[PDB]
Order: structure tokens, then C-alpha cells, then sequence
């Protein structure tokens, strides 16, 4: 539970958080449900914090009759929608609910139908990134970001990546089926070791610049 | 390059500290007792 | 024979209360910074 070790320095940040302050754009949204997704919706995800969500309709209108009150411009988003909405973030906004009875158990998963802060762009955002292949990869300053969609076919998703998992590729190497976040750049440089479908090593968290 | 975090990443605040409990409790009621309304009351014993 | 309860029978008090939270928070520490004791510092400039 507490520090079982001592490193020479603190980590630069936790996934979903902001390291650098600058021009940023973020929007609120409701988490919806992959079950409510009308189409097959293959990719499955637990609303993890460092995931890139997609727009899936609006919930502005309130009521059940013809006269409906548009109370707010509310966005209704899903974890792996093709229409990229924003990378979920700012975990301090939310309330910890625990996991399976233990109310104080660690949890980075937002419950379904909750409200999240989806950064559309940020000077620096800590994101969990993954490997798009089974081989070792090196990400540098000039590296791009693409997130797994909801309808990624089983043949393309051989590694069994999560629903909204941001991958991180090199120019002209986007793993197949993956959709790209425009103008997204890997700022800090890291190395991901070789992985398999069963292992699926969690790629080390990275500072990224979006738009 | 990122140092491995020691604590597992988690949402900070437990829900229990973000609850306001309304004052008082709602008591479950029963049927009314209206015998005094019908035939009054008398103390003889 | 017993009247059906209005509320569901359950243990009354939640674990939310009756739960003492220790003052202060343990903080993750890093390696010892010892240049300040080997050679010292001087605020100049």
C-alpha cells in the first residue's frame, strides 16, 4: 500500500494529468455505455482515465414529451468512438468509489454515466500509451499518437488492446485499423520493450502535446 | 524514461467525504389512533 | 404472524462513519540528498 521502495527522483506525473501549462482546450461529457453502443462495438474498455474517448450523440434535451427543455449543451461520449472527442483526464475532479466492496481500493475507472473532463488539446498531458506491434519500440520527440477505436476488428487487434488505448507510432507506421489524433505529438522520449498478446506490457506513461 | 510510480494511480477522494447527510431521519408511520376522537377519554380507575 | 417491515432488514450503521482517519499523510520519499552536508551551501549571487 505505502512506498515499498525508494527511487532517486519523483515521477514527472500520473496519467491523465497536465505537466505543462499553456493553451489548452477541454470539454465535459457523459461516459455513456459500450452496451448502449448500437453497432457491434468490439473494443471493450473500463472508462480508464488515460484513454481517448469518442463522441456518441448529445443529451441536451430533457423530458419525455414534445416540449423539451434544452438545459445544457451536454455531450454524450463513448470510450472508443471514431469521432475523437478528447482524452479523459484530471482525475482529481472525480470521486473514488472503490472496487468490489473495498470502498478505499484504488480505481482509475470512471463509472458509467458519470461526468469527465476530456482534453481536446493540451501543452502537456501524461497519457498511457501502448505498443501497436509485438516488437520493441522507441518513441522520440517527433512521434505521433493514434488511439484504438471501438470497432477495431479482431484481426487488427491481435494484441487485445483496450478500447480507448492510445498507442503511439512512427510517421507512416500507424498500426492497422487505428485512427489518428491529428497534430498529436510524443514530447518526452521513452522505450517500450517487446510484448505479446498475453503479456501486453503497459507502456510507460508519456508527456504528449495535442494540437 | 518516466520513473515507475510507487502508489497505484487512483482517483484521490473517497466518496464518503463528498456526501452531505440530511438532518434527522424519516420515521415510518402507522395507522392513526382515533378512538379518543370517537368516544372520548375517561379516567375512572 | 410478524408484520412485514417497511424497510429492508440490515445492519444499521455504515462503515463510512465509526472509521477514524489518522492525521497526516505518509508521503513517498526519494533517495537522500547529501550534497548539502558533504560540502554545505552558501547563498551568494
Amino acid at each position: 500500500m505505502f512506498q515499498k521502495q525508494v527511487y532517486r527522483q519523483y515521477t514527472p506525473g500520473f496519467p491523465g494529468d497536465l505537466i505543462e501549462d499553456g493553451p489548452k482546450r477541454a470539454r465535459p461529457g457523459r461516459i455513456m455505455s459500450l452496451s448502449a453502443v448500437n453497432p457491434a462495438a468490439t473494443a471493450t474498455g473500463p472508462n480508464r482515465i488515460s484513454r481517448a474517448f469518442g463522441y456518441a450523440g448529445d443529451v441536451s434535451a430533457l423530458g419525455e414529451g414534445q416540449p423539451k427543455t434544452i438545459a445544457a449543451r451536454a455531450s454524450e461520449v463513448v470510450i472508443g468512438g471514431a469521432n475523437f472527442f478528447g482524452v479523459l483526464g484530471h482525475p482529481k475532479h472525480y470521486a473514488l468509489f472503490g472496487s468490489a466492496g473495498d470502498s478505499l481500493a484504488p480505481s482509475y475507472d470512471l463509472p458509467d454515466g458519470a461526468e469527465g473532463e476530456f482534453f481536446d488539446m493540451a501543452t502537456g498531458l501524461v497519457v498511457e500509451i501502448f505498443n501497436g506491434a509485438a516488437t520493441a519500440l522507441d518513441l522520440d520527440y517527433g512521434d505521433l499518437v493514434a488511439y484504438v477505436p471501438n470497432n477495431l476488428p479482431t484481426a487488427d487487434n491481435a494484441l487485445g488492446l483496450p478500447a480507448g488505448a492510445l498507442v503511439g507510432f512512427k510517421a507512416g507506421s500507424m498500426p492497422t485499423g487505428l485512427v489518428q489524433i491529428p497534430n498529436a505529438r510524443i514530447v518526452n522520449a521513452i522505450s517500450l520493450p517487446a510484448q505479446s498478446a498475453g503479456n501486453l506490457v503497459a507502456g510507460v506513461t508519456i508527456v504528449q502535446l495535442t494540437q | 524514461n518516466f520513473t515507475a510510480p510507487v502508489t497505484t494511480p487512483s482517483i484521490p477522494t473517497p466518496i464518503q467525504f463528498l456526501q452531505t447527510w440530511l438532518p434527522g431521519f424519516v420515521k415510518v408511520m402507522t395507522a392513526a389512533r382515533k378512538i379518543d376522537e370517537i368516544i372520548g377519554i375517561d379516567t375512572v380507575g
